[PDB]
Formats: C-alpha cells, sequence, structure tokens
C-alpha cells in the first residue's frame, strides 16, 4: 500500500498565523485529498483534487502539490480551524489515509479556576470515596495535579481526562479522580489537591476535612 | 441532501461476525458507490472497502478476507458484514459517498462497535456539590459499559459554562466520566441544576438533581 506521512503530527498557530500541514506519499499519485475531523465526529471532505475546496470550506484554506510532495494551507489561523486534518489518496487501491495532523491554537497563557469536590454521602454507602479536583478554563495544556491525604502523597490511585481545546476561548478543562475505599478514606482528615501551571505564581492547593 | 446513517449491533462479543446496514437517501446506489471506513477509539481513519454502482466490490487486504460487502437498491441499503472480531475491530464504523475526486463527500454519522464477551451495564450517578463570582458543580458517572454515555445538563438549556469529560476506561472494564458546569454563586440559592444521564445499550436514564450540601 501507498503510505502517506503526515508529519508533523501535532502543532500550533496563534491567531492570523499562516499554517502549513505536508503530506508525503512514498509513491507517486496525481491527486491529493484532504478531511477535516473536529473531536471524533464525522470527518468532512475539506480538499479534493489537491486544490479544489470542498463546499462549505472557506477561503483560507488552500491545498498544492505533485508526484509524492503535498500540502494543506491555512492563511490566517482561526480558532475554529482547530481539528485534525487527513490526508488521503484514492489513485491506486487500497485506499490510504495520513496519519492526521492535529493542529492546536496557540493563545495566551490562562490560569485554571481550581475546585476539589468531596465524595458524596450516597456513595460512600456502596463503599467507594471518589475525590474530584477540577482544573477550568486553562492554557496551555501542561499542568501538574497531586493528591495529598493529611500530607502524604497518593501513587497509583488516580486518573486524568482532559477536554479538547474549548470552540470559542481555545483552553482546556482537567479532571483528577482520586478513589479509595471507604474505610480508607474514613482513616485521614485533610484531602488536598495541588495544582502546578505556568499561569499560577506558586501552586494551588484546594481541600477539605471528611466532616464538613 | 445526501444522508446516510449507519445502524449496527454496538457490542459484539469476539469470534463473532459484524453486521451493519447503511441507508441511504437523496442518491441512487445502481449509480454511486458506498465506501466504508473505521476508526478505532484515539486513532487513525482506515479505509475498508466499496461496493460501486455496478455491484462490484474492492476490499484492503489487511482485513483478510473477511470483510463482504452487498447492497440492495430498492431498500436503498448496503450492508457490511465482516467475520470473526476480535479485541482490535474495536471502532467507529462509517460507511460514506465517494464524491468529488472520488474522495468522500458525505459520511454517515459513525457507529460505535465494541469488541467484548463482557455485560452491558448502566451508570451510578453521583452529584458532585457546590462548595462554601463562580462556581463549580457536576456529576460522576460511573461503572457503565459500553460506551456511550450522553449527559445534558437541564434537558439541554443549560450549555454555557458545561464540560463533559471523555470517559476513561477503568481497570474493572467499565468507563467512568463526569460532567462540570460553571455557574454564577447568585443562582446557587435560585436555579435548578439536573444532569441527565442516557445510557442507551442499557436503557438506563438518571436525572440526577445537584444542589449544595
Ligand atoms: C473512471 C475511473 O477510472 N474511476 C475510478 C477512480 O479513478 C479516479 C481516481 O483515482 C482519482 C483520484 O481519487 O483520479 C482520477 O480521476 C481524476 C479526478 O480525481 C476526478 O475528479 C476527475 O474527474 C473529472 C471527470 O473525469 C470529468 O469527466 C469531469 O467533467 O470533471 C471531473 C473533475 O475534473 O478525473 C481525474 C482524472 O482525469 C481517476 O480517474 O478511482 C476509484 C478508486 O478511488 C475507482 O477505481 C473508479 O473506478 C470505478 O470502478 C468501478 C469498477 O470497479 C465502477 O466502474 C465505477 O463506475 C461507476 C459505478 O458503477 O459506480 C459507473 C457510474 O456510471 C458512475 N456514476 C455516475 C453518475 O457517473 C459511478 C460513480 O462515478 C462512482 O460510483 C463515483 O461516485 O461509477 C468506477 O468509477
Amino acid at each position: 500500500e501507498n503510505v502517506l506521512t503526515q508529519s508533523p503530527a501535532i502543532m500550533s498557530a496563534s491567531p492570523g498565523e499562516k499554517v502549513t500541514m505536508t503530506c508525503s506519499a512514498s509513491s507517486s499519485v496525481n491527486y491529493m485529498h484532504w478531511y477535516q475531523q473536529k473531536s471524533s465526529t464525522s470527518p468532512k471532505l475539506w480538499i479534493y483534487d489537491t486544490s479544489k475546496l470542498a463546499s462549505g470550506v472557506p477561503g483560507r484554506f488552500s491545498g498544492s502539490g505533485s508526484g509524492n510532495s503535498y500540502s494543506l494551507t491555512i492563511r490566517t489561523m482561526e480558532a475554529e480551524d482547530v481539528a485534525t486534518y487527513f490526508c488521503f489518496q484514492a489513485s491506486g487501491y487500497p485506499l490510504t489515509f495520513g496519519g492526521g495532523t492535529k493542529l492546536e491554537l496557540k493563545r495566551t497563557v490562562a490560569a485554571p479556576s481550581v475546585f476539589i469536590f468531596p465524595p458524596s454521602d450516597e456513595q460512600l454507602k456502596s463503599g467507594t470515596a471518589s475525590v474530584v479536583c477540577l482544573l477550568n478554563n486553562f492554557y496551555p495544556r501542561e499542568a501538574k495535579v497531586q493528591w495529598k491525604v493529611d500530607n502524604a502523597l497518593q501513587s497509583g490511585n488516580s486518573q486524568e481526562s482532559v477536554t479538547e481545546q474549548d470552540s470559542k476561548d481555545s483552553t482546556y478543562s482537567l479532571s483528577s479522580t482520586l478513589t479509595l475505599s471507604k474505610a480508607d478514606y474514613e482513616k485521614h482528615k485533610v484531602y488536598a489537591c495541588e495544582v502546578t501551571h505556568q499561569g499560577l505564581s506558586s501552586p494551588v492547593t484546594k481541600s477539605f476535612n471528611r466532616g464538613e | 441532501q445526501v444522508q446516510l446513517k449507519e445502524s449496527g449491533p454496538g457490542l459484539v462479543a469476539p469470534s463473532q461476525s459484524l453486521s451493519i446496514t447503511c441507508t441511504v437517501s437523496g442518491f441512487s446506489l445502481n449509480s454511486y458507490g458506498v465506501s466504508w471506513v473505521r476508526q478505532p477509539p484515539g486513532k487513525g481513519l482506515e479505509w475498508l472497502g466499496v461496493i460501486w454502482g455496478d455491484g462490484s466490490t474492492n476490499y484492503h487486504s489487511a482485513l483478510m478476507s473477511r470483510l463482504r460487502i452487498s447492497k440492495d437498491n430498492s431498500k436503498r441499503q448496503v450492508f457490511l458484514k465482516l467475520n470473526s472480531l476480535q479485541t482490535d475491530d474495536t471502532a467507529t464504523y462509517y460507511c460514506t459517498k465517494p464524491g468529488s475526486g472520488y474522495a468522500f463527500a458525505y459520511w454517515g454519522q459513525g457507529t460505535l462497535v465494541t469488541v467484548s464477551s463482557a455485560s452491558t451495564k448502566g451508570p451510578s450517578v453521583f452529584p458532585l456539590a457546590p462548595s462554601s463570582g463562580t462556581a463549580a458543580l457536576g456529576c460522576l458517572v460511573k461503572d457503565y459499559f459500553p460506551e456511550p454515555v450522553t449527559v445534558s445538563w437541564n434537558s439541554g438549556a443549560l450549555t454555557s459554562g458545561v464540560h463533559t469529560f471523555p470517559a476513561v476506561l477503568q481497570s474493572s472494564g467499565l468507563y467512568s466520566l463526569s460532567s462540570v458546569v460553571t455557574v454564577p454563586s447568585s443562582s446557587l440559592g435560585t436555579q435548578t441544576y439536573i444532569c441527565n444521564v442516557n445510557h442507551k445499550p442499557s436503557n438506563t436514564k438518571v436525572d440526577k438533581k445537584v444542589e449544595p450540601a
């Protein structure tokens, strides 16, 4: 098969900035096509036959290339262009897709707002205590969240999940969920999550004491 | 308005087979091909095969002859059948219509297929209660299978400031997720916040009122 290589796999651009993503075919093709996919919903046809825009695609997009060498360009990056772009060839079977280039919007630094949630009483009756730390609306993506229970650093008992870049404000949000047995949850007093992020002069700590 | 839409089983046991139907409108299957693509979770697009208007077929050899595509023109239906699914056949499956440049101009919404012997299970929903100008609250949606669940707030009327996290597969074989919303502190006495959780595979709907403790 005719392997298509898109590198770099991830790039960022500030608003207004020109961006160019490449696609290399191992074997020469007469035409290259491209798709845009936002957040695991159906891809959309974006450019066909190397340089033709599909319907609904704004004029700031263009495509070029020939032989083994193709590109897609955005004249001026906008927040709505945050997506994964896939090249695709249909000149020979099997039909093949590139691995994707995910394009991020590089906006200004924004500090998370941090919230801590204790387990619900309803959950505790079941025998488990999930404690949630929420980092809301921050940029850039890199952030460290540590859980501290009566001053001891937890490890191996928490999981993080992160949103995609928000449509309008280009920020992330992040949850961190500490799971303990009820018995262990009742053995300790102070539950703290500690957040380190380049928007904060020093770490933020949000805590509670089980009880109220 | 060319439209395509997939219907499929969701859960399939290993070594059992997958059948999906693509129902189309706005075009005639006697004149146009329909392709199939899949996307494993968190990965790229992969082409599976095509049935052309004349009924001729082409398949990705990487499927090692496990795939057949057929169609019934009068019923506006294209059928995908994939045998002996294994864990790595887990993916969202799309039917698509080649159009401009023989590229895929129109796509179905996709149907998630999960390959697992594990059984359907509805979620438990717990409140993430607001603390003591902006406050955050939420719902923790725990211990369901398979994906997906949907979460809305106030039946879809509250959308601003909502963040519904991607589900994580736990060690247990079950999924969990949280959905949060930031709201004005001044609304907490006044406003009702209900997270509506729908898990179609189990036929579970939970509306959970979230208020201060
Ligand atoms: C004809 C052919 O060889 N088709 C192949 C197809 O080859 C393409 C493809 O590889 C592309 C790159 O993706 O490169 C060439 O085409 C170039 C451009 O991409 C394309 O846009 C351009 O189209 C011209 C058009 O030719 C002009 O006449 C028009 O005025 O302008 C446009 C815009 O410029 O042409 C370029 C080259 O000049 C290759 O030609 O590749 C795919 C694989 O991706 C298949 O292999 C196609 O062959 C199909 O084979 C099956 C048999 O296995 C069938 O024969 C099928 O034909 C039908 C069908 O049964 O489905 C017959 C129907 O009459 C026809 N319906 C209608 C309404 O015409 C359908 C329909 O065309 C298809 O289903 C697509 O929707 O095809 C072959 O198409």
